[PDB]
């Protein structure tokens, strides 16, 4: 099968560089023109750049003209995106995409996250959202972490029914914040133990917070 | 650039019904120059149909496209569960390659009013000089809801952030969290914290409040 | 849009040589084009040959050769057997000056 695999995503300081690479396999990479397409968090797909099979023809979206250069290595089945002078608005998931011989982008890698921000990687503080007609709600406020993502499970994954982990929001400060909540039979509060398991891979922080009632 | 514009933002249908999504070009695009992509949350988009009659590998024949010049449409003749997703059109006849801004196909279900819960800041968090007050609107439909914050019965402006979950895969509802963030000093100046919810399923607006120190 | 026109049906040679002119028209006046031959294998696609050339210059490819005079490419394909009776699509890509343009022919049909 055709498979595309992007690497090199991570956190960048504004104005600095980053080089993504896309590892192609399952087709004659030499035979296809390739593209990068990106997706800013919450938003749509924006085409970034085009490279012909032999590297002679390139095209760039005006928003990256002059700052990005595309390249490929055919001996390595690898497509490259060299990003210079990055800005906050270049924050997105960067997909690598094959130009199908009939027009469209027929195969997409699963993307790599690129966060342009002056913030420095920081794990979250985790505060309890404590419970007070017989449903109760309780949760964990997962606050002030960078970069995305973060994963939240409850009771080591035993608790999935009822759970809502919200999309992060980006605060004034440059740090992300999110809550994960779960609804639960009010009677179970004084008999069941509730711990949210918060995992922020970028900083190697795993936090467990027990959420107790009043 | 050929600017592509989609309609509606969200299409609300029940399984088995027929979905017609629209794509509009700022210029005259050839019928065989348009492509449609499907995207599900957290996944790369994939190609459905393209050209005048062509269809990507493994896409079923309930997916089909039409239109000339300025106004294109994607028809899903009978919606399956796996077809509730976001759809993007794209023209590929000239450069730059441009995408529509996406149409969400959401499951329409009966109206469900939210259950509302308000969480005061943790003792832990207060110690650190910030107070986060969280209001949760849980498992409601449709998506449009209005949360207002009253501090000592005085509406707040500019000091909240909202965040909405993807539509639930089982009960087809949404959940919204509105977080009100104050300093420790402002939070301890006032007494009554109240969250005021307006929704289609509520005869009256629902107010959940607490008194600081309980 | 963009227009590409190619004969509806051609009759190949007794030695396996099929030829015809492919014609393109566009809003621009491009100086670097890539003409690509494809074979339609019922529902899949095969790159038969392709050549990025510039106006005036040689159309340099292979089992294909070419000459362009203006916006007409005299496409020559040698060595096609009776088993190649299928649809051959003409793909034209205008590379420079910007913007890029894609045109795809309604199809041409070869008999051997
Ligand atoms: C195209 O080329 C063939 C041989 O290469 C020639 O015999 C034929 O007359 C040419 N036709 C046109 C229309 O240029």
């Amino acid at each position: 099968q055709v498979q595309l695999v992007e690497s090199g995503g991570g956190v960048v300081q504004p104005g600095r560089s980053l080089r993504l690479s896309c590892a192609a396999s399952g087709f004659t990479f030499s035979h296809y023109t390739m593209h990068w397409v990106r997706q800013a968090p919450g938003k749509g797909l924006e085409w970034v750049t085009f490279i012909s099979y032999d590297g002679h023809n390139k095209y760039y979206a005006d928003s990256v003209k002059g700052r990005f250069t595309i390249s490929r290595d055919n001996s390595k089945n690898t497509l490259y995106l060299q990003m210079n002078s990055l800005r906050a608005e270049d924050t997105a998931i960067y997909y690598c995409a094959r130009h199908g011989w009939l027009g469209p982008f027929d195969y997409w890698g699963q993307g790599t996250l690129v966060t342009v921000s002056s913030a420095s990687t920081k794990g979250p503080s985790v505060f309890p959202l404590a419970p007070s007609g017989g449903t109760a709600a309780l949760g964990c406020l997962v606050k002030d972490y960078f970069p995305e993502p973060v994963t939240v499970s409850w009771n080591s994954g035993a608790l999935t029914s009822g759970v809502h982990t919200f999309p992060a929001v980006l605060q004034s400060s440059g740090l992300y914040s999110l809550s994960s909540v779960v609804t639960v039979p009010s009677s179970s509060l004084g008999t069941q133990t509730y711990i949210c398991n918060v995992n922020h891979k970028p900083s190697n922080t795993k936090v467990d917070k027990r959420v107790e009632p009043k | 650039e050929i600017v592509l514009t989609q309609s509606p933002g969200t299409l609300s249908l029940s399984p088995g019904e027929r979905a017609t999504l629209s794509c509009r070009a700022s210029q005259e695009v050839g019928e065989s120059e348009l492509a449609w992509y499907q995207q599900k949350p957290g996944q790369a988009p994939r190609l459905l149909i393209y050209g005048a009659f062509s269809r990507a590998t493994g896409i079923p024949d309930r997916f089909s496209g039409s239109g000339s010049g300025t106004d294109f449409t994607l028809t899903i003749s009978r919606l399956e569960p796996e077809d509730f997703a976001v759809y993007y059109c794209q023209q590929y006849g000239s450069s730059p390659w441009t995408f529509g801004q996406g149409t969400k196909v959401e499951i329409k279900r009966t109206v469900a009013a939210p259950s509302v819960f308000i969480f005061p800041p943790s003792d832990e968090q207060l110690k650190s000089g910030t107070a986060s007050v969280v209001c949760l609107l849980n498992n409601f439909y449709p998506r449009e809801a209005k949360v207002q914050w009253k501090v000592d019965n005085a509406l707040q402006s500019g000091n909240s952030q909202e965040s909405v979950t993807e539509q639930d895969s089982k009960d087809s509802t949404y959940s919204l969290s509105s977080t009100l963030t104050l300093s420790k000093a402002d939070y301890e100046k006032h007494k009554v914290y109240a969250c005021e919810v307006t929704h289609q399923g509520l005869s009256s607006p629902v107010t959940k409040s607490f008194n600081r120190g309980e | 849009a963009m227009h590409v026109a190619q004969p509806a049906v051609v009759l190949a040679s007794s030695r396996g040589i099929a030829s015809f002119v492919c014609e393109y028209a566009s809003p621009g006046k491009a100086t670097e084009v890539r003409v690509t031959v494809l074979r339609q294998a019922d529902s899949q696609v095969t790159e038969v040959c392709a050549a990025t050339y510039m106006m005036g210059n040689e159309l340099t490819f292979s089992i294909c050769t070419g000459t362009s005079s203006g916006n007409q490419v005299n496409l020559t394909i040698q060595g096609l057997r009776a088993m190649d009776t299928g649809l051959y699509i003409c793909k034209v890509e205008l590379m420079y000056p910007p913007p890029y343009y894609l045109g795809i022919g309604n199809g041409t049909q070869i008999y051997v």
